[PDB]
């Protein structure tokens, strides 16, 4: 499910699912 | 950043994992 364009809340969702117990850092700066 | 790699271009597991803690 990760191999697509993922934007906004969908991208956050993907990080949430992938990273699990590790958590993650999200910065939309680009 | 992640937006450039996953939003405006196609994302990958490799890339997403870069942002896990």
């Amino acid at each position: 499910f990760v191999n697509q364009h993922l934007c906004g809340s969908h991208l956050v969702e993907a990080l949430y699912l992938v990273c699990g117990e590790r958590g993650f850092f999200y910065t939309p700066k680009t | 950043g992640i937006v450039e790699q996953c939003c405006t271009s196609i994302c990958s597991l490799y890339q997403l994992e870069n942002y896990c803690n």
